[PDB]
RNA sequence: GGGUCCGCCUUGAUGCCCGGGUGAAAGCAUGAUCCCGGGUAAUAUGGCGGACCCACA
């Protein structure tokens, strides 16, 4: 899988990364797609960033791991573009999403942030 | 398959004592990066989206250049092989505007046509084709590979004299088929000699080879992104000549039979020649007054009429 | 007359396709094999020896003339 | 978009996978360059880790 | 007087591209829409000057 992938992500992780997405978009309030994602992270308004596996050209989100580690704000890899496209309500693909105010689901990006400082090292 | 840019030449030798001198010039494999670059022509991989002058002023710009030029206008929404001569090199891109062009193209048909007339039809397109006609301009397609087709949607290779507009080529098949056809996609995947393999390069790692020079000193990748201008050259007709003639065409001389020292064959009156060092450097693109039976038997008189010299004054001495 | 040939089909992009083995000129009047006037010459293109021409059709139905010879009127 | 290209063997496609070797295939186009190229240093950052700079 | 190299001298019916903001039925979050900022329009020919040469190797 694509290089700027810095982690392996367990298929439990992901699926509660997108759970996340899911929850946040009808409860508080989500960023989706690459733009408005990393405008996010450069406002600092973004409390997880959820990157697409399956991202071709790579360039596109390429930037955003080592922006996401400068601003000190955690990210995590699903499998599917589509699939996260969807947990965002749209009908396209997303190669990256940001949450902004996760609402009902706080308790599952504090739960996901833990555990991906923990592959992080 | 193949490009008149494929099908070798015959070398023939005038002065089989010819020999070159170590003392003088620069080959392209000791040309210090600075140099390199001054003579220099970036086989880039075009985005979609701006145009192609476009794209040569992001690169004068970026990497700090005074000049460059593009090898045949790429329209904006096409990607693909753009070659950038740089600098001094600038204008070697005259060779590549009458080179023959490689496309992969996407072609959508606007009817149901089964598989075999899809393929027939587009074989008929082969050869001298008639792209303007009469109250006769025409124009050589190579060849056609079908690589595969997915419904409407026919996907193919397509090898074309410079000047063959692709889009017209796909609007004349979907009249020959009745169902009617537009291109979706273009891609360019040659340009002359410039083709996609290891060399072919994206504005991205272009300027990121260019930063790991500038501030870590790492000048491999940079170097790498460059080729040298006598590369724009790989497929023209070529004359190589002796070093005491050197100095002499890039003084304004033109270049006169008894410095002749090899040269390919099948050099017509008017051709546009390259004319050569025994070293293969580059010195200058000139119109061939003679052919290569002509240069190769007689003894005095103007071989090529010198029209762009790249070479500069100094890396031969006056031997004249 | 000089013979054009079979009209292969009616273009939904509105011509007369038709192979031929000669090159017409643009705006020839094309008419069948009784001189009755069908269209004219708007395009032609495909091989120099073996060229198709689209033909501009200025009758009410085209359709009726697939399968059938035209000519350039001369 | 939509025309392809096998990364390792350079056929030219339009489905996922290649029908000559049998790998996913990426797109054929480069992605779109900005003069300005706001995220530039955080792209050579992933690049020089890639390379081993 | 000429050639080569370089410098200088001319025009353009809102587009398109890139970015800042916004972030939505075949299109489309790999960016719709609009607002704003910038970039790029024919990579000639003709003319004037400067430098180097006038070359059969
Ligand atoms: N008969 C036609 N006349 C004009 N344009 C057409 C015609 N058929 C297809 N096109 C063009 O081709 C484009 C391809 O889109 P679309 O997939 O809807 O076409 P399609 O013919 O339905 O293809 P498919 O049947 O493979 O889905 C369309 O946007 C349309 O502009
Ligand atoms: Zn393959």
């Amino acid at each position: 899988k694509p290089s700027y992938v810095k982690f392996e992500v367990p298929k439990e992780l992901a699926e509660k990364a997108l759970q996340a997405v899911e929850i946040a978009r009808d409860t508080g309030k989500i960023r989706k797609g690459t733009n408005e994602t990393t405008k996010a992270v450069e406002r600092g308004q973004a409390k997880l960033v959820i990157i697409a596996e399956d991202v071709d050209p790579e360039e596109i989100v390429a930037h955003l791991p080592p922006l996401c580690e400068e601003k000190e704000i955690p990210y995590i890899y699903v499998p599917s573009k589509k699939e996260l496209g969807a947990a965002a309500g749209i009908e396209v693909a997303a190669a990256s999403v940001a949450i902004i105010e996760p609402g009902k689901a706080r308790d599952l990006v504090e739960e996901i942030a833990m555990k991906v400082k923990e592959l992080m090292k | 398959r193949i490009l008149p840019a494929d099908i070798k030449r015959e070398v023939l030798i005038k002065d089989e004592n010819a020999e070159t001198n170590p003392d003088w010039g620069f080959p392209p494999e000791k040309r210090p990066i600075e140099m390199h670059i001054q003579f220099g022509v970036i086989n880039l991989d075009k985005p979609p989206g701006p145009t192609s002058h476009e794209v040569v002023a992001w690169i004068k710009k970026i990497l700090n250049l005074e000049k460059a030029g593009h090898g045949g206008t790429l329209d904006p929404k096409v990607s693909g092989v753009l070659p950038v001569a740089l600098e001094k090199a600038t204008r070697v891109v005259q060779a590549l505007l009458p080179a023959g062009k490689e496309y992969v193209a996407l072609m959508h048909l606007h009817g149901d046509v089964p598989e075999d007339k899809i393929i027939q039809v587009m074989k008929e397109f082969e050869g001298e084709i008639i792209q303007r006609p009469p109250l006769l301009r025409t124009r050589k397609v190579y060849y056609i590979e079908v690589l595969e087709i997915e419904g409407r949607d026919v996907l193919f290779r397509v090898g074309v004299e410079a000047g063959t507009y692709i889009r017209s080529l796909i609007h004349h098949i979907g009249l020959a088929l009745g169902v009617g056809a537009h291109m979706s996609e273009l891609r360019r995947t040659r340009s002359g000699p410039f083709k996609e393999d290891e060399t072919l390069i994206t504005l991205h790692d272009l300027v990121d080879y260019y930063y790991f020079w500038k501030e870590d000193g790492i000048e491999e990748y940079f170097r790498k992104a460059i080729q040298p201008m006598e590369k724009a050259v790989e497929h023209l007709p070529k004359v190589w000549i002796k070093d005491s003639a050197v100095a002499a065409v890039t003084h304004g001389a033109d270049l006169a039979v008894p410095g002749i020292a090899k040269l390919h064959a099948g050099i017509k009156r008017g051709d546009l020649v390259a004319i050569m060092t025994l070293k293969d450097e580059l010195v200058a693109l000139g119109k061939a007054m003679m052919t290569s039976q002509e240069m190769l038997e007689k003894t005095k008189g103007i071989a090529v009429d010198v029209e762009k010299v790249f070479m500069p004054r100094d890396w031969y001495p006056k031997l004249w | 007359m000089k013979r054009l040939g079979k009209v292969l089909h009616y273009a939904k992009q509105g011509f007369l396709i038709v192979r031929t083995n000669w090159v017409p000129s643009l705006n020839d009047r094309v008419v069948d094999k009784r001189l009755q006037f069908v269209g004219i010459v708007k395009d032609v293109f495909g091989p120099v020896k073996m060229p198709y021409v689209a033909i501009k059709p200025k009758v009410s139905n085209p359709e009726i003339y697939v399968g059938e010879v035209l000519y350039v009127d001369e | 978009f939509r025309i392809r290209k096998c990364p390792k063997c350079g056929r030219y496609t339009l489905k996922e996978v290649c029908p000559v070797c049998g790998e996913k295939t990426k797109v054929a186009h480069p992605p779109r360059f900005s003069p300005e190229d706001p995220y530039g240093e955080y792209r050579r950052r992933w690049k020089r880790e890639v390379l081993g700079i």
